[PDB]
């Protein structure tokens, strides 16, 4: 409007609908659909199955962290001097404990997420928040004062961030095209494509 | 319009060719020429053209410039207030930085392209880092604060502009586009949230103002805060009205909370500049809420209140600077007896403080009345909340005035001829707007 | 440089000594007391809010009762 | 302490100033100094009174042009001598005067 | 009501013709239109020319409404000042008209979030009349006052 | 002598200042004062808040006793020995409109119930 | 011991070598106080003495969160009343779960 | 005490300057003070601004600077038409019944009768009648009252 | 003299704590070799990993960030003992 | 298990400890300052007060 007399923006009729018009005459899709593996892992029906399918990721991350710390300890120890102690006995707890703690935290998160979703019966943000909060509570069992408040918050926030930018964002902005005519405005006289642009072939790596 | 833009481009250009001894005189003459060109732009703006008074394009969508009600008022305010900043600053380096900042800000107001708007407003990012972080009187902390807050907000705005340019195909305001996306609305909103200080993103402002030179503080409070209202009216409400209506309870919560917490924080301040900075933060909340109502009464009220603030806050910052030059202190506790020792400084200080409290003969009164009417149009409780909490501003202002007004002082610290010359235009403008020539 | 920290005792005989000091500890209200007084005073401040809530509730309840009775009268008849 | 050279330009203490009261004479205030009584006050006051009467004349002209009486006075009003827009007086009974 | 793409493009072509006809002769009052461009678009933003022209018409109308309200207020104030103590009976009509003008001006372009301006308490009085009718017919007891003959000088 | 009277100057600060020293108002004259008198330090008359509350507790019932009777115990019929002022029908109907009027309490009138409901009007605007 | 630096005639020169102190702008500066300066420093740098304690968490949550909650609840109530007043269908707000798509009233439509 | 010579109307006892304005010391011989470098530029630029603003506000034709000024004659004409129309409406009770029907379909209360009369030429009514939202009876009613 | 921030701790104790970083420093090539080798094998293996939910991925990233130990931390605390 | 939580500088203890000795502003001396917390007291009708104030003939 760019005036001071009437409200800015506009209004669209709710009664009047515009019949959908295809973006192009022929649509070629270079985006592959989700794999059967993805759907299997995503299935939260059985909490135990869901947990056991998704823990490998947490275990791997714990193993990488433990390997990192163990290597740092091993690198410093001197080869030239003989050591009374056994290095593996010193280093094995590091890796084992890190992997176990990571797996336990990821198990708690996955279990609570599946159990809440089943009990509630709906896929919602709350399920992620309560799983994160429970994981952060387990993380901060014996930590000083600030940490009990901070970790349940950071952990609860992480599934919120994942849901907003991993699931809601793409579905929200699926229609936008970028070529031909703007999604909403097809009356405007813009070049109309016979086929959609294919910027890349479907990936295979 | 073309004359104004040309004068704007000539002012930074003139410095390159000046003698390095005539710099201040040339800069003052250029500032006055830019003011006169702005008056010419006002003369060549016919009210008959209701939508945009004038639009000029120089070969691309980025170079599309135009003036509307908000743009016209803000541009005239910037041109009116720049001469004061110029005279208050000494040195070629300082002049160069100030003139570049002013050119970037004044070009941003008239820009009608979101990407061009971003290019022009954020160009003056290092210059503020360098200005607020000057060798002896500056603070690196304040510079880092303002720079990081600006970069993060403007980057979010840039991402939203890129999506709008990809989806619609253009990002120019003159092309009617509507979006219901909440991510894009949030991206555009975050810039407004930070630039116009709103709790909890207001921390950058007080630090910058305290450690900025008087010319910098005057420019910042006078017009830099207003750049948010141009972005709202020109780049947010036309496209993202649906999201402002969807989030109105949240917008109202954040704006009222900003007004309350800022008012309470002003009570614990012992530095005059911090008091003026927190007063500005409190005042910005009404403008933001009034514009978000998307009503005629609100948009006009917000712009009017912005002009009133852009006339009252530079005055207080100027008087504070004059006092600091005379005394080398900003602590209210050290400053006493100012009534007896500086009757002329005191009179102007009291007048400006009365203006800040929105008394009837000041522009703030009319502006507040209009903004409150817009809130009352939305809901009666909305207006009542804002009206009631206004007493907190009175408590802090009264306490400050009382501490400054009386006591024992052995130093005559009054304004010189130069100091009266610098505030006289601001006083006259305040009086004229107060009597209803808004 | 800095101001002198030495006081003036010229008027001490006339107006009394400065020996007596304040007894205040310069600390604020307790957290428990503050919670009570904030949650007491703020509702008093927001008197219009409660009046609006009261009237709106009464109106909505009346309207719902009217609808219920209307339904009942429109069922049999 | 030897009074500074400029002290000659400054005015003395007025008659109304209490002898004990000491004030700095260098400070300027628009409302006047501590006890004022400047020389030439009589002329300044005469000029002030003339500006007051001239402004009163202008205000009277403006008011007379803008004073709108839409209902007849009950009886004769002084405004009739100077303003011609007064409706003819009507009494309580209703009789025109 | 559905709008097919063929009809939408047809209207777009007609709009372009309207713009071309307007462009042929210079008009100083181009942005103060006396008539809107009639349309059945779902969103006005679809046709930019229609959107801008209609917005300018709406601004013109609102300015006219504001000035009309000021005129109505002036006649009400004159009427009130002339009658004296008979103002309540004689100035009911003028006041009614002024209040109607105020409602028209405020309500037409209130905005997305603004409430309707109930000048004269007409909506409240109507609501109370409906509530009374319902309570009386259904045998309920009304906790609200009954509707009033006059609630303001006019409405 | 109103002007030029001797004053005692407050001693310069010579010890570390408390964090909340802004609660003290000192202009440089010797008797500085709290920001709000009675917030801390000596209390006027040596009377605490508890003493004032106990006083108000003793006083409040005696002051409220006249008002509670007429407003609550008494009724329109019994408050006064006469009816409200009687007016011609045209005058009375207009006067009855005013919520803050005095003709709404006329029990003798056949419109008493409506007038009473009008007097106890709406708390807030419905629209 | 003092001299007038300023010259109205314009023949101003800074006598940097003058035995007598110039009465320049520095003449009127107020003398600072060692304790006041330390108070100013302590007040500004109050983040150093910040400690996370249950009392601090309680006070913050009760006043800041409490006000924010009260303000949100009031705004939601006012929005609900306005929607009922205007006659508009329940609007789809951000956190409200409404099976209605209404957001902006149609100007053409009569509600 | 009292007055200096016992008379209220006597010359003031103070000769000299009550204070120094701006802190400037009077030149001994009465030489004028040298003007500051900025005084001429400042006075010209700001005076030119204020004078230009005055001339634009007052000199410009109606509707150039203040848009409301343009609308005032038109509002007077519409006021005249509306007044005549409302007078006709009060007299004819048949038209009132028809409008009561039109109002109900438009979700408007009976009191909003004058409001409908006053919106004859407005975006909502003009586009609603064309689209079908507003009953076509309104057009005839408006014509019966000389539009 | 100016007001300055109070430094917690005694001077000699803080210096002693700082001196615990002055230890034989390994070359970074040894760490880099292993990271390059395992990283190459990891990238080859990653192509075959099952597709994980975004939420699980983000949680794994959080856990890895929390469990990551900075090289300086091990360096300061490393003791050649059982 | 070593975690960021161990090495994050949590704000659990004050970095700066305010000076113990604190300035108390000079105040006029009130000889007797005990607060009266009892509205009804025997002190008001004390025998001393009756002899000193109530009884002497005026
Ligand atoms: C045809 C007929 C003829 C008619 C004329 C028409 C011709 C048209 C244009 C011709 C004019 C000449 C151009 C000037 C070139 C040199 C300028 C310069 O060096 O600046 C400082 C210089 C002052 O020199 P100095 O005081 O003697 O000391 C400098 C020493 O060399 C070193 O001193 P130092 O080491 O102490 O550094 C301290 C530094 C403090 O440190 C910093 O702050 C560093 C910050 C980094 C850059 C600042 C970032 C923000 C800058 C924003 C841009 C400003 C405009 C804002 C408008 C928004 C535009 C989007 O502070 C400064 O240097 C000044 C602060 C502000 C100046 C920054 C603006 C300069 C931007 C780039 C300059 C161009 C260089 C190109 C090089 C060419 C070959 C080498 O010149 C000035 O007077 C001020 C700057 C004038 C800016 C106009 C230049 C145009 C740049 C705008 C970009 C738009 C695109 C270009 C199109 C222009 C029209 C086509
Ligand atoms: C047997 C050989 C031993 C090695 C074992 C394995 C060998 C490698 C095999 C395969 C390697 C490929 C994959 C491994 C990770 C990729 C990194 C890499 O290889 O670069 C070469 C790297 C050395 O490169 P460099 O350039 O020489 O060192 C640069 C640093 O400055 C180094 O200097 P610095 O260590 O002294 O400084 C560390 C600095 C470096 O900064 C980083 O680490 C940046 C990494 C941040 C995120 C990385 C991207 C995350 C995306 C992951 C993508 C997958 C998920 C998909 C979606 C997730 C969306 C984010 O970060 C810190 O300051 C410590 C904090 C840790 C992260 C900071 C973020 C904290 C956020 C948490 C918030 C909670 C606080 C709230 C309360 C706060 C109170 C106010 O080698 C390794 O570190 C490999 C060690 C493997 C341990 C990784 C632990 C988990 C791995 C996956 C989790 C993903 C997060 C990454 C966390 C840490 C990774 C460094
Ligand atoms: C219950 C409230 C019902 C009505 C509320 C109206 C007034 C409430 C409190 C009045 C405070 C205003 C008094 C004041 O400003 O004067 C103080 C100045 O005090 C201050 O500035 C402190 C700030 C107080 C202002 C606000 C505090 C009370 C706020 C009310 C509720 C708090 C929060 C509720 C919502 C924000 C000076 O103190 P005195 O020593 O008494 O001066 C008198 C002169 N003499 C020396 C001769 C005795
Ligand atoms: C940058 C975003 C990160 C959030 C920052 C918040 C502050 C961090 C503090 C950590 C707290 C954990 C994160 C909580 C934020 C979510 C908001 C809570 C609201 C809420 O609980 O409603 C849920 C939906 O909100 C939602 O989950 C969607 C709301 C989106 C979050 C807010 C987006 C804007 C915030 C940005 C403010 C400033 C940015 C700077 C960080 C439930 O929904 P439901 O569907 O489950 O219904 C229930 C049916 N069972
Ligand atoms: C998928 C991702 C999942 C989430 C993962 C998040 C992980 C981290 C994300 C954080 C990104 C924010 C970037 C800002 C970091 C804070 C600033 C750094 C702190 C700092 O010490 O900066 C110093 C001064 O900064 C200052 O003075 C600035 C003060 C603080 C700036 C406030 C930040 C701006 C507002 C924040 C959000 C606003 C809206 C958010 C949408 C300069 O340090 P140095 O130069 O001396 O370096 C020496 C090394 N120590
Ligand atoms: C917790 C209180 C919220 C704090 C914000 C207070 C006031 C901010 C209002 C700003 C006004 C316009 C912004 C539009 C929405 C922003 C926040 C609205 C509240 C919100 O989070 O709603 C969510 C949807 O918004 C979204 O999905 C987007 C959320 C924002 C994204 C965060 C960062 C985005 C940055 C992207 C940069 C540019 C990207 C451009 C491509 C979920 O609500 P729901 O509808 O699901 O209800 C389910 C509950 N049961
Ligand atoms: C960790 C962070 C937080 C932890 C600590 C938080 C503790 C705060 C909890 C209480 C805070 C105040 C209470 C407000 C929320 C109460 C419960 C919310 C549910 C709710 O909306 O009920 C409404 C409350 O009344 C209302 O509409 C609001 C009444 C109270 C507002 C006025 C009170 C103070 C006034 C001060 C000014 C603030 C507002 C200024 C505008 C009335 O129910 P409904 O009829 O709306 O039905 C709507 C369906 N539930
Ligand atoms: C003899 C010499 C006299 C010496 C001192 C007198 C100085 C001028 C006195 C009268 C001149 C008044 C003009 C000042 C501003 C009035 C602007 C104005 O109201 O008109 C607006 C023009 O639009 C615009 O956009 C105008 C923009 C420019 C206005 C100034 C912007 C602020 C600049 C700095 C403030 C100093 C102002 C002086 C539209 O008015 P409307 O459409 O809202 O309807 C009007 C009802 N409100």
């Amino acid at each position: 409007t760019f005036n001071y007399v009437i409200p800015y923006g506009g209004s669209s009729s709710y009664t009047i609908n515009n019949e959908p018009v295809k973006a192009e005459e022929v649509t070629v899709d270079f985006s592959k659909e989700p794999s059967a593996s993805s759907l299997k892992l995503a299935d939260k029906s059985d909490w135990i199955a869901y947990t056991f399918n998704n823990v490998p990721l947490m275990a791997t991350v714990g193993l990488l962290a433990g390997a990192h710390e163990a290597f740092l300890h091993y690198e410093r120890t001197p080869i030239y001097g003989k050591r009374t102690y056994n290095i593996i006995k010193k280093l094995a707890p590091i890796v084992i404990n890190k992997t176990a703690y990571a797996t336990l935290l990821g198990a708690i998160f996955c279990a609570t997420d599946a159990l809440y979703e089943n009990y509630s019966g709906k896929k919602s943000y709350t399920s992620g928040m309560v799983a994160g909060a429970a994981t952060g509570a387990v993380f901060a069992i014996g930590r000083p004062l600030p940490q009990p408040l901070v970790w349940p918050l950071v952990f609860a926030a992480a599934p919120v961030i994942a849901d907003l930018f991993g699931e809601v964002y793409p579905e929200s902005m699926k229609s936008a095209r970028g070529y031909g005519t703007p999604y909403g405005f097809e009356n405007l006289d813009d070049a109309v494509p016979t086929r959609n642009p294919i910027r890349r072939n479907p990936h295979h790596y | 319009m073309s004359l104004y833009l040309f004068m704007l481009f000539l002012q930074p250009l003139s410095l390159s060719f000046v003698s390095r001894s005539f710099s201040k005189i040339s800069s003052l003459m250029m500032s006055f020429a830019t003011l006169w060109s702005a008056v010419y732009m006002w003369f060549t703006s016919n009210g008959a053209n209701q939508t945009f008074y004038q639009v000029v394009s120089w070969g691309s969508d980025w170079s599309t410039f135009g003036v509307c009600y908000t743009s016209l008022y803000i541009s005239l305010l910037c041109a009116f207030i720049f001469p004061i900043c110029v005279i208050l600053v000494q040195g070629y380096r300082a002049l160069s930085i100030l003139i570049c900042i002013q050119t970037a800000v004044s070009l941003s107001i008239v820009s009608l392209h979101m990407l061009a708007f971003y290019a022009l407003f954020e160009s003056s990012l290092l210059l503020f880092f360098i200005l607020i972080g000057r060798r002896k009187y500056g603070s690196l902390s304040a510079a880092y604060n303002i720079s990081i807050y600006t970069f993060i907000s403007a980057l979010g705005f840039l991402i939203s502009a890129f999506w709008l340019n990809w989806s619609f195909g253009s990002v120019c305001a003159l092309l009617p586009n509507e979006e219901a996306n909440s991510f894009v609305a949030f991206g555009i909103f975050i810039l407004l949230w930070v630039k116009a200080p709103l709790v909890p993103f207001h921390l950058w402002l007080p630090e910058a103002h305290v450690y900025a030179p008087t010319a910098g503080s005057v420019l910042l409070a006078g017009v830099l805060l207003k750049i948010s209202i141009v972005g709202l009216h020109v780049f947010f409400l036309p496209i993202c009205a649906s999201s402002i209506v969807k989030a109105f309870p949240l917008i109202l919560s954040i704006c009222l909370g900003s007004f309350i917490f800022s008012s309470f924080s002003t009570l614990k301040q012992i530095d005059l500049k911090k008091i003026v900075a927190y007063s500005s933060i409190s005042h910005m909340a009404i403008v933001f809420l009034s514009s978000a109502t998307n009503s005629g009464l609100g948009i006009q009220g917000a712009v009017l209140y912005c002009i009133a603030h852009g006339l009252i806050s530079p005055g207080l910052f100027l008087l504070v600077g004059i006092l600091y030059k005379n005394t080398n202190t900003k602590l209210v506790f050290y400053l006493r007896g100012l009534s007896q020792q500086a009757p002329v400084w005191w009179s102007v200080w009291v007048f400006f403080m009365l203006g800040n409290l929105a008394f009837p003969l000041f522009p703030n009164f009319i502006a507040e009345v209009v903004c409150l009417s817009a809130l009352f149009k939305n809901h009666e409780l909305y207006a009542y909340a804002f009206i009631f909490f206004s007493f907190v501003g009175t408590v802090y202002s009264s306490t400050v005035l009382g501490r400054l007004k009386g006591g024992v002082s052995s130093q005559c610290v009054d304004a010189s001829r130069l100091d009266v010359i610098s505030w006289n235009p601001l006083v006259l403008a305040t009086v004229v707007t107060g009597i209803g020539y808004m | 440089n800095y101001a002198s920290l030495k006081a003036d005792t010229s008027m001490d005989h006339v107006f009394g000594d400065s020996t007596n000091k304040l007894n205040y500890d310069f600390q604020l209200m307790s957290s428990k007391e503050a919670f009570f007084w904030n949650y007491t005073l703020y509702p008093i401040v927001g008197f219009p809010i409660f009046l609006y809530l009261y009237q709106f509730n009464k109106l909505e309840n009346f309207e719902a009762e009217i609808a219920a009775a209307k339904a009942a009268k429109a069922a049999s008849e | 302490v030897p009074e500074p050279p400029y002290a000659k330009y400054l005015a003395n203490k007025s008659h109304y100033c209490p002898p004990d009261f000491h004030y700095s004479r260098e400070i300027y205030a628009p409302y006047g100094g501590y006890f004022n009584d400047p020389k030439g006050w009589r002329t300044n006051t005469a000029i002030a009174t003339l500006v007051m009467l001239a402004g009163a004349y202008a205000v009277f002209c403006f008011g007379n042009a803008r004073e709108e009486r839409l209902r007849a006075p009950k009886g004769w009003i002084p405004s009739q001598l100077w303003n011609d827009n007064v409706p003819t007086p009507v009494d309580y009974r209703g009789k025109v005067l | 009501t559905t709008a097919t793409i063929e009809e939408r493009r047809a209207f777009h072509k007609e709009v372009l013709d309207i713009v071309q006809s307007k462009l042929a002769n210079k008009n100083s009052e181009w942005a103060r239109p006396e008539e809107p461009i009639l349309h059945n678009l779902k969103s006005e933003k679809e046709e930019p020319h229609v959107y801008y022209h209609n917005n300018n018409f709406r601004v013109t109308r609102q300015l006219i409404h504001f000035e009309k309200t000021k005129i109505f207020e002036d006649e009400l104030d004159k009427c009130m000042r002339t009658h004296g103590e008979a103002k309540y009976r004689k100035c009911q009509e003028i006041a009614k008209r002024f209040q109607a003008s105020c409602r028209v001006a405020s309500n037409l372009e209130r905005g997305p979030n603004a409430r309707k301006r109930d000048v004269g308490f007409i909506y409240q009085n109507n609501k109370l009349r409906e509530l009374e009718k319902d309570a009386k017919e259904l045998g309920l007891n009304n906790p609200f006052p009954p509707s009033s003959p006059r609630t303001t000088i006019g409405y | 002598a109103g002007a030029g009277g001797p004053v005692k100057l407050s001693p310069p600060v010579d010890k570390p200042l408390p964090y909340n020293y802004d609660f003290w108002m000192d202009n440089g004259i010797y008797p500085g004062q709290p920001i709000y008198d009675g917030m801390f330090g000596s209390m006027v008359g040596n009377m605490s808040l508890e003493y004032m509350a106990k006083g108000w507790l003793v006083l409040l019932p005696i002051l409220s006793a006249p008002f509670v009777y007429e407003h609550c115990i008494a009724d329109d019929v019994t408050r006064n020995p006469f009816v409200p002022r009687q007016y011609p029908s045209e005058v009375r109907e207009f006067l009855a409109l005013f919520k803050n009027g005095f003709v709404l309490n006329d029990y003798s009138q056949p419109d008493y119930e409506e007038m009473k409901r009008r007097q106890s009007g709406l708390l807030t605007p419905i629209y | 011991s003092s001299r007038i630096a300023g010259d109205t005639t314009g023949k101003y020169t800074p006598n940097i070598f003058s035995p007598e102190t110039p009465m320049d702008r520095s003449f009127s500066h107020v003398p600072k106080n060692p304790f006041w300066e330390a108070w100013v420093f302590r007040r500004d740098n109050i983040q150093r003495e910040f400690v996370w304690t249950w009392q601090t968490i309680f006070d913050l949550a009760t006043f800041v969160g409490g006000l924010y909650v009260a303000m949100y609840a009031t705004a939601s109530f006012c929005s609900r009343q306005n929607d009922k007043r205007n006659g508009y269908p329940e609007r789809n707000y951000y956190f409200s779960d409404s099976k209605s798509n209404f957001v902006i009233p149609d100007e053409r439509e009569f509600y | 005490s009292g007055h200096p010579n016992g008379s209220f109307w006597s010359e003031g006892t103070q000769v000299g300057l009550n204070g120094f304005k701006y802190g400037e010391i009077p030149l001994p011989n009465g030489q004028p003070r040298k003007k500051l470098w900025l005084e001429n530029i400042w006075n010209i630029g700001y005076g030119g601004f204020f004078l230009g603003a005055f001339c634009l506000y007052y000199g410009a034709p109606p509707g150039h600077v203040i848009p409301s000024q343009w609308a005032t004659p038109k509002a007077k004409d519409e006021y005249a038409v509306d007044m005549k129309m409302i007078d006709k409406y009060n007299e004819r009770p048949d038209l009132q019944a028809r409008l009561s029907i039109v109002l109900k379909d438009l979700n408007m209360i009976e009191e909003e009768a004058y409001d409908l009369i006053m919106m004859r030429k407005d975006y909502k009514v003009l586009l609603g009648l064309h689209s079908g939202r507003v009953p076509a009876d309104l057009k005839a009613i408006y014509e019966e009252l000389e539009a | 003299d100016e007001p300055k921030h109070q430094i917690p701790g005694n001077a000699l104790d803080n210096w002693a704590f700082l001196r615990t970083y002055a230890k034989p420093l390994p070359d970074m090539i040894h760490y880099y070799y292993y990271v390059y080798l395992f990283g190459f094998f990891f990238v080859y293996k990653v192509a075959d990993f099952p597709e994980y939910s975004p939420r699980v991925l983000v949680m794994a990233a959080l856990i890895g960030s929390l469990f990551y130990v900075r090289r300086d931390w091990v360096h300061r605390e490393f003791k050649d003992s059982p | 298990v070593k975690t960021l939580a161990d090495y994050i500088h949590w704000r659990n203890k004050p970095s700066s400890i305010p000076p113990v000795d604190e300035y108390r502003p000079p105040v006029p001396l009130v000889n007797y300052d005990k607060l009266s917390t009892q509205f009804f007291s025997k002190l008001d009708n004390d025998p001393v007060i009756n002899r000193v104030l109530r009884a002497p003939k005026v």
